[PDB]
Order: structure tokens, then sequence, then C-alpha cells
RNA sequence: AGUGGACGCAUCACUGGUGUUCGGGUUGUCAUGCCAAUGGCACUGCCCGGUAGCUAAAUGCGGAAGAGAUAAGUGCUGAAA
RNA sequence: GGCUCAUCACAUCCUGGGGCUGAAGUAGGUCCCAAGGGUAUGGCUGUUCGCCAUUUAAAGUGGUACGCGAGCUGGGUUUAG
RNA sequence: UCCUUGUCGGGUAAGUUCCGACCUGCACGAAUGGCGUAAUGAUGGCCAGGCUGUCUCCACCCGAGACUCAGUGAAAUUGAAC
RNA sequence: ACAGGUGGUCAGGUAGAGAAUACCAAGGCGCUUGAGAGAACUCGGGUGAAGGAACUAGGCAAAAUGGUGCCGUAACUUCGG
């Protein structure tokens, strides 16, 4: 009945949600900018930033834990190398959400969720 | 007799020397400062209006700011009163703390219970459902009949039907107080009180003998 | 938490081995039997040489419930298997001679000290 | 209050023809009572009547009895004095139960 | 926070730590008659729930062929002294599996350190 | 009853009418059995029947019940008699007198 | 659950009285470009907060 | 003066249920080059637990006392007489 | 007929009050006032009804087109074998 | 098989069902076959052991609808309706 | 551009008795509306304290056993079961 409950389900089961967020975080890191709907971006911060915090300390154990998520060697390699040192002086708030109107296909509210600086 | 307005913090218990668990409810009560006094001459009934807590200056509207400025007290999170008991006199700006509950030994707690949303018949009026098998089709938790046949031709007022449970101002009576301490502004009362943590509660001495 | 047609164990040497409570006492729409109650049981399994015979319906006192009864300090007395002690019909005196297994102390409030006087465990 | 109460019990139990009195010590074997007193009554009405005497005397001694069992059956009746429990019950049923081994 | 100030003022600060799965001796006060006496209680703990002043632990034995399960609260005046007799070695926080299999074939081992 | 000693309440009301068995009803609704009226008598009474004027029972022990009037037997409706030989079952049997 | 009569003009029209659209009336001008956009929404050309955001 | 049965109200502090968003054990297989270590699928793959929330079987309260006019009834003074 | 939902009347089952009592006290019998509340679970048969067992202070009597299938059930009556 | 819920016993505490004995065969009866019959049966009835949310008594959780928004867009019925 | 029906041929690895079953190879697809809100209620499921058929016409549905090798297997019987 959702009192003090957190985390939407997006009309998908746990397996689809985990698989989506597995690819959701990877698409963010690879391009440093990602454009999805507003509710999707909200749960994105719940998963992508914890991965970034795991990348602040470079260790074999942490990298395996970071590799366990996003199931992608490119993303874990990109972390712990520059994503760590860039944000080493920052505590939280590793991404921001910018609303960008509504889609012409289904009138869903998209949002540009991106890195703080994107180093571009 | 006058009551108090407090805030719900949580539930705990106090252990006695003989080993008895008394589940208590922690009520946090600030200095209840009187903002207005009403009498027969001006309003026709003896009651005094009181406020509790503090509110951010920007959020205080100008009409509310002037009303608080007239009483000489600062802003409060809400406004309540308690009907007088024919003989008690109070002055605007007098601040009332939890010492008034040191001898009541019985309190009434009033608050808005937690809202359960648009609840079903089973949840609202404790309807027990029908059979889930034995040929039953598309009707398990439905209310069923709603009355008679052609001859009334209508559903009576107040029929037990689907609706929200909770989110209503409700009072639970005859609650035993456990401990009063003004040095922490807390009111320990045995039992369970309506409303969730942080909800504003109205506590008054018990009217029941 | 014992209701009608619930099979319980035996806590006395009357002769019964598998008793089943058949009706719960206390009033209208009595929900369940607690830890100390006057319960009515029927005999399904009993030794052929026992003083009680199979099929006789009579009263009993519940002695052990495996859900537990609430202690005054938020504690429950969990067990493994519900049991009774036999009783007479006209009188509430137990028929059994011995009591088997430990017995909760909350039975004192029910004034059933036949069981409490025996069963030295607890 | 250890030794005083049984002596306060033995003297009153013998006043109303309490035959074959045994002073037991169940300290350690049972964790419900400190000691128990076993005695025999001649008749059912004798057991029932003597039960009133011990309760009335106990109520006049300040202490409040914790429970009685005699109800429409005088074969087995007991009363509570707190630490001390006495067993006023018939000889015929005494052989059925244990004696001096509890 | 204001609730937390009351938390440790009544909480006990002398309770020993015991691994879930140890054999524990516990003394419990009982109110009867005029004075309070101690009940000698022995068993193996099968579950610990250590949360605030209401921290609880579940102990179990086999008595007269009957399994008796008991729950305490660590910070209550009812309990007097808790001691550990034999230290067990299990890798499960909860040991509810002791109910099904018999105690004789489910003897625990020594934690050995 | 050991609570009573006299028979003053018997000359004032002399006829005791046991309730008749309820008649049959439609939809095979069988009647209700007549309730048992109990006459409370002080302990120590003898019973003598007109005609066979002997003593049938002695009232010596309190709390034991005696049966002095055997009840009747319920009748049978057409459902109890439904047949295909008659092709119209409409016969009934009256209840026997008590 | 089927009708019995033909509803009149009002019952149809008065039903839509609450389905009318509401104008946003929340046109905001960016302090850098000066083009209209929603509250807390980026501009059409991609400016927000007055800073040089991606603008793609 | 206490203790119960049903009913309603309120709460998660206690005992528990759920808790496919937390941790762990394990079968078959595929994949990450491989060992190790992980992830997907097989009803959450099958199970052991369990935070928060919700919930009762869990625990707190209510059925009042009292006031005014009364039914049947009991009365006082009291003429018609 | 059963499940679910109930409503109304008192010709009141209990609780409440009183009169007579053929009312020593407890326990009763009859009548009057009183509808605020409650008024059972099981074996048998489709059961309404009813028998029996076991409880309660009680397992009330009726109307409501003998309520309630655009709420459920198809056990009975049940077309086609 | 009108008397049949026939009478008695077993099963359950309680059995108009079921199993076994008594014959008063309205309207059993010997190829429109009679009596038993192992095995077989998505066949009718009854009982026992395990099992369980069938129920006492429901609560929570996971998904598709239900709900809001965007796009498309039906029907039974309709003498007129304040 | 329909959850239906339509004959033949080719028939990989792992575990398996296998053309069942779970994963994968080549190959083909995500089934032509979606984004959210996480209410009653319905459908398909998962789990459950205590009881274990007390619900019902009826264990209807659910729940439960389920494999290999060894020991052992009653009444009856056409000697096969």
């Amino acid at each position: 009945m959702r009192h003090r409950k957190s985390g939407r389900q997006l009309n998908r089961n746990s397996s689809h949600r985990q698989a989506m967020f597995r690819n959701m975080a990877g698409s963010l890191v690879r391009h440093e900018i990602i454009k999805t709907t507003l509710p999707k971006a909200k749960e994105l911060r719940r998963v992508v930033e914890p991965l970034i915090t795991l990348a602040k300390t470079d260790s074999v154990a942490n990298r395996r834990l970071a590799f366990a998520r996003t199931r992608d060697n490119e993303i874990v390699a990109k972390l712990f190398n520059e994503l760590g040192p860039r944000f080493a002086s920052r505590a939280g708030g590793y991404t921001r959400i910018l609303k960008c109107g509504f889609r012409a296909g289904d009138n869903a509210p998209m949002a540009y969720i991106e890195l703080v600086d994107r180093s571009e | 007799m006058i009551g108090l307005v407090g805030k719900k913090v949580g539930m705990t218990r106090i252990f006695t020397e003989d080993g008895v668990s008394i589940p208590v409810t922690v009520i946090e009560v600030e200095a209840n400062r009187v903002t207005q006094v009403k009498d027969l001459a001006n309003d026709g009934y003896r009651a005094i209006q009181v406020t509790t807590g503090a509110k951010k200056a920007n959020r205080v509207t100008k009409p509310e700011a002037g009303h608080f400025a007239k009483a000489g007290v600062e802003a409060g999170r809400g406004l309540w009163e308690f009907r007088l008991a024919e003989g008690e006199e109070f002055t605007v700006g007098q601040s009332i703390s939890v010492e008034l509950f040191a001898d009541v030994k019985k309190v009434d707690v009033t608050g808005t219970s937690k809202g359960k949303g648009f609840a079903g018949t089973v949840k609202r009026w404790n309807f027990r459902t029908q059979d889930a098998t034995h040929g039953n089709s598309l009707s398990h938790r439905v209310p069923g009949s709603i009355g008679q046949n052609q001859t009334p031709g209508k559903v009576f007022k107040g029929k037990k039907m689907a609706g929200q449970m909770g989110n209503e101002r409700v009072t639970v009576q005859s609650l035993d107080v456990v401990r009063v301490d003004a040095e922490r502004n807390l009111l320990l009362v045995k039992g369970a009180v309506p409303g969730a943590t942080g909800s504003d509660l109205i506590v008054k001495p018990a009217v029941k003998a | 938490m014992i209701q009608e047609q619930t099979m319980l164990n035996v806590a006395d040497n009357s002769g019964a081995r598998r008793v089943m409570c058949i009706k719960v006492l206390g009033g209208s729409h009595r929900r369940y039997a607690g830890v100390g109650d006057i319960i009515k049981i029927t005999i399904k399994e009993a030794i052929p040489r026992g003083k009680v015979k199979k099929g006789d319906v009579l009263k009993a006192v519940v002695v052990r419930t495996k859900k537990g009864v609430r202690r005054p300090d938020g504690s429950v007395i969990r067990f493994d298997g519900n049991a009774c002690v036999l009783l007479n019909n006209n009188s509430e005196q137990p028929i059994g001679t011995r009591i088997f297994g430990p017995v909760t102390r909350e039975l004192r409030s029910e004034k059933f000290m036949k069981i409490i006087s025996l069963a030295p465990e607890v | 209050q250890g030794k005083a109460l049984q002596d306060f019990v033995i003297d009153k139990i013998d006043d109303l023809k309490g035959q074959d009195i045994i002073a037991l010590d169940v300290q350690g074997k049972s964790s419900i009572t400190d000691c128990m007193i076993i005695c025999t009554g001649t008749s059912s009405r004798h057991v029932m009547s003597i039960a009133d005497h011990v309760v009335q005397e106990s109520r006049a001694a300040g202490l409040l009895p914790l429970g009685v069992e005699g109800e429409n059956s005088a074969d087995w009746i007991v009363v509570d004095l707190g630490d001390v429990i006495v067993h006023v019950m018939q000889e015929e049923s005494r052989r059925l139960y244990e004696l001096e081994k509890l | 926070n204001i609730i937390k100030q009351l938390e440790q003022e009544q909480m006990k600060q002398d309770v020993p730590s015991f691994r879930p799965g140890d054999t524990v001796e516990v003394k419990v006060w009982v109110v009867e008659g005029s004075k309070k006496r101690l009940q000698a209680f022995e068993g193996v703990v099968i579950a610990i729930r250590n949360r605030g002043l209401h921290s609880a632990f579940t102990v179990r034995k086999i008595s007269n062929g009957e399994g008796v399960e008991r729950v305490f609260q660590t910070h209550s005046p009812v309990v007097d002294s808790i001691s550990v007799k034999r230290r067990g070695a299990v890798r499960k926080a909860k040991l509810y599996y002791l109910r099904e299999r018999t105690g004789k074939a489910a003897r625990i081992k020594e934690r050995l350190n | 009853d050991e609570n009573l000693n006299t028979l003053i309440d018997y000359r004032f009301e002399k006829s005791f009418r046991a309730e008749r068995g309820q008649n049959g009803a439609s939809r095979d609704c069988t009647g209700k059995r007549g309730k048992d009226v109990t006459i409370k008598v002080p302990v120590g009474t003898r019973v003598i029947d007109q005609g066979t004027g002997e003593t049938m029972g002695d009232m010596t022990k309190h709390g034991q019940r005696l049966l002095v009037a055997k009840g009747g037997w319920h009748g049978l409706g057409n459902t109890r008699f439904k047949s295909s030989v008659n092709r119209t079952p409409r016969q009934k049997t009256n209840g026997t007198p008590g | 659950a089927v009708q019995q009569n033909k509803p009149t003009r009002s019952k149809r029209g008065m039903r839509r009285s609450h389905d009318a659209l509401t104008a946003v009336t929340s046109l905001s001008v960016d302090k850098t470009s000066g083009e209209k956009h929603l509250r807390h929404h980026i501009t059409a050309d991609g400016y927000y907060r007055g800073r040089k955001v991606i603008a793609k």
C-alpha cells in the first residue's frame, strides 16, 4: 500500500527492471550523457551514482563488484580510471536532471540526465 | 480542563521493578503559548486558542503574522483551542507546558489516523469474504448483496460500502499516562495513538470517569 | 490458538494418546482456546488397558500450545505439539494420575493447580 | 518468613484432627513452591470444612490466599498461602497419587 | 533523536555477547508469594534479534522428549544473569531448522577459538 | 428437588398438558418435537396409577429423573408415501396418542 | 448496464464541462537567449539556467 | 473491586506473517578468453533467513457513570362524593 | 436451498423494570412496559424444516412479493442421452 | 419396496448417506437372461493416512487489466425528459 | 496483419533413458499503441503464525507424492494378475 515505500516498478517485473538498469547505467557512462523519460532518470540516480562511489576506491575487490553490475567490461574499465579521480573531491550529486519537454510518440516526459561536467 | 497539542515521535516501553512491560507512546509537546482568549462577551463561549511549535518566517502569511504579532508570540505550526472548565482564567501569551498532565492519570489522544487509501469492504468494515472456490466466478472479495428487492427500490443511507479507511480525525479515550517530564518536553502514555510519526496530536484529560 | 476438531497430545497417564478437542468453551462465537482453558475433547487413540476408552467425550484442560502465550513482558512460551489433561464431566477434577512434560506458570491464574502441583519441570 | 509459616500451619492443621502430618522440603526439585504439607481427612465434608478454617485463619493472618480448588468435589481440595501449599484430601485417593516422593 | 536519548538510559550496558548457536545459562526472576526467586534455565540459542532496548534472543531445549522454545528480552529486569556454557559453531543467524531434525542427530560443535 | 417439601402447587393446577408434536408443513418441513414438560416434586413421593393402583417408583435419591408419560410418534406425510401405483399420493397417517 | 432512453443535449454537454483544457500560462524567458520555455524545462535550442549547456 | 467471550477504533513497541527491491546456500546450463570470481535463464530456478512499510493471531481503549422528561408500576397531599 | 448483504415490527430468547405469585432465600410460573444491543458450531439429507452431540444469558417470532443470481453458487427441479 | 430416516449392529461424540443381518417380493426373476466373478473404469456412493488459505480469517508480495495523460476509436438500448 | 487448424523432409552440445524437460550453437524474433500512478475490484501466481476439510452437495479447486538400485509386499484370483 506503498506507505514509506521507495522504488517504482514501471509496469515491469524485477528481472526486466534489473536488466534495464544494467544497460541503463552502462549507456550513461559510455556517452557521459543520456536521454530518457523523467521517471526512468529518477531511478537511474539510485543505481549509477552508487557505482561511481564504488569507483572512488580502486581495488580488485571493488572492481569485481562494479563488474557484477552493468555486466559490461567497458564500463567497469572506464570507472576507477577517470570517473574516480574526477569526482574524488565531490561527495554525491554526480548527475543532474534537465527536463526536455514531451515525446511526440506517446507524450511521455523525457529528461536529459547527464554528468555534472561531462569533460567534453 | 484544558489540554495540549503535541507531536508523535514513536512507540517504546518502560520497564518496572517487578518486570512488567508497559508499551508507551512518546508525545513531544512544545510550549503551548496562548494566542487568543474567547469569552461570553465577545464569542459566547469560554475557550482559549493556543499554538504550538515554530514556523518558517517566509511561509508565515501576512494575515497570520499580524495575528501572532497581536498576541506578542512567535509563529506556530498550527492553531487549536480547548474549551474552558468554567472557572479557569488565562491570559494571552501565557505559555503552557506539560506540567498540567502530572496529575490527570488518564488522557484522551486525538489525531488524524493514517490514511489507507480507497479501501475495500473487507478492509474498511471488516467484511469477511465469500468462497474462493466451489464454482465461484469473478466474485471473491465483492460486497455481494446491497439490500432488498423491488419494494424498497433504493439503497439506504450509510450503507457499508467501499471507501477510504483512516485519514480521519479520530479520538481514542482513557489512555493511562506513564511519565511526565518537562526537562525533555515528553509525554509517555500507555497504548497506541492515532496517526503516524510526526503527526500533530491533540491530548486532553480523559472525560470518562 | 486451538479450535474445534483439533487433535492434541496427552499430558497424563489416563490411557489416551491422541485426543481431539471437539468444542471450545467461553461463550458465543468463541474463536480459539488459549493456554489455560476448559476444553472439551473426544478420545480417538488410547491404550486398550487404560481407564479411558476410545470415543468417550469429556472435558479437558489445555496445558501446552506451540504458538505460545504472552508473558507480561512481551514473551511467548513456544512448544512443540499441543496437549491436554483429562477431566471429569460433572466435576473439573483431572482423571489422570501423573503429568508429563513441563507446564507454563500462567496456569496458576486459571486455578488448575492439579497440573502445577505435578510436573516438576517448570 | 521461612520456618514460621509451616509452624503456623502445623499447629492449626492439628487442631482440627489433621492426621499423619509430614513436613517436606521440595527446595530444588520443584521451582514453583518452597514446601508442601500433606495430610489426610476422615470424610469429604471433613476435608471441605477444614478448607474453610485454613482460609479464614489465613485471611485473619494478613496474608491473602492465592487460590482454592474445592468446588462441588471434596475428594481433593487445596489452598494457597504463597510459599506454602497444603493438600487436604481423602485417604482413599491418597494411595492413587504419590506420597513423600514429589 | 529525542527518542534515542531515552534509548540507552534504560538499556542495559552489561549484557555479554553470545554467538547465535551457543548453549546459554539464564536466570529469570519470578514473582510469587512474597519474595522473588530465580528459575534455573538452560538451552541453546537458535535466533538472536538485537534491536535497541527490545533486543531479543530465542532459546530452545529438549525436555522429557518435548522441545520447548523460549524468547527473552536482553534488557529486561525479569532476566538476572546470562552466561554461556558451551560455544557453538554454526554459519546461520537463524537456527529454526532444529525443529524438524532431532536434537540427538543435531549436536553442535565447538567454535574452537 | 430437595428444595421443596410440599405439594400445594398441584391442586391449583391439576392438568398438565404436554405440547403436541408440530404438524407437517410444505416443502417437506418436518414438524418440531414436543418439548418435555418436567414436574418438580419434593423428594419422598410415591406414584399410584388409576386402575393398576400399585407403586411404580419410590422417590429416595435427589436429582434423578423418572419417566411417567411416554410421548407419541410422529406421523408421515405424502412425501413419505409418494408412489407410482397411486399416481396421486394424498394419503396420510395420524400420530398415535400418548 | 444499457440505456433506457435517449439522453438530451444538456446531459451530454454538461458532462464535458470538466473536460476543458487548461492553458499553461507559464511562459518563461531565458536570461541568456530570451526564448520561451516551460518552468524548469530547457529551451527549444537547448539553454537552461542561462549557462552553456549542450545546446544540441 | 478484578478477570474473560464476541464487536468497533488505533498502532508496529513487543510475538509473528509477507516482505519476487537485502544477504546467503545449492542443481543444470550458457556467457564474461581461461583458473578463480561473477551475471542470465530454468515459477523469485529451488530453498534459509530478514530492514522499512502493510498486517493479526500481536497490545492499548470504548460499551459508561451522570442529568431532564417518562412506559408498566410503586408513592404523598388531595376534593368531586 | 446455500454463501454475501442487510432492513423493519414486537406477538420479547436474554439482558432492563414492575405487578400477581399459588413469591421462606436461590431457583421459578403468569402478565404488563420496554426493539438499545446480541442472539452458536458441528454429523445426516439440497436442505428450508427436522434428529443428535456439544456450548452460551440467548441460539426469538414474523414481514421485507417466504428479501437479496445486471452479487455468487446450480447441490434440488431440471429440454435434448 | 407405499409403509423405507423399516428394526438391529459397525463407522463419527453426533451418519435421512454407507457397510452387514431380519422378508411384510404393492411392482425381482431365469437370453426383453438369473446368481457370483479376477482384472479393467477421466463411471455412482461411502470411509481412512499424509497434505494443504477450501475454511475459521485473512494479510502481504509479484505481474496483466482497473486509474491519469497522449494517438486511434466500438455496442447492445433509445417516444421525449427539467 | 485473428491466442484456432493444416502434410513431408534436415535434426548440434552439455545433464538425461529419450523427438519430454532447462540453457546454449547457426538461424529467426521482442508478437504495430505506450508513458506514468502502485487504490477498490478481477485474472495468473508466490508465501504464511495455530488448526488441518471444521467450507462445500461433493477434497471442486488447490495442496501433496513423484527417480534410480536394494529389502519387502496382504485379501482375492481365470494363476496371467
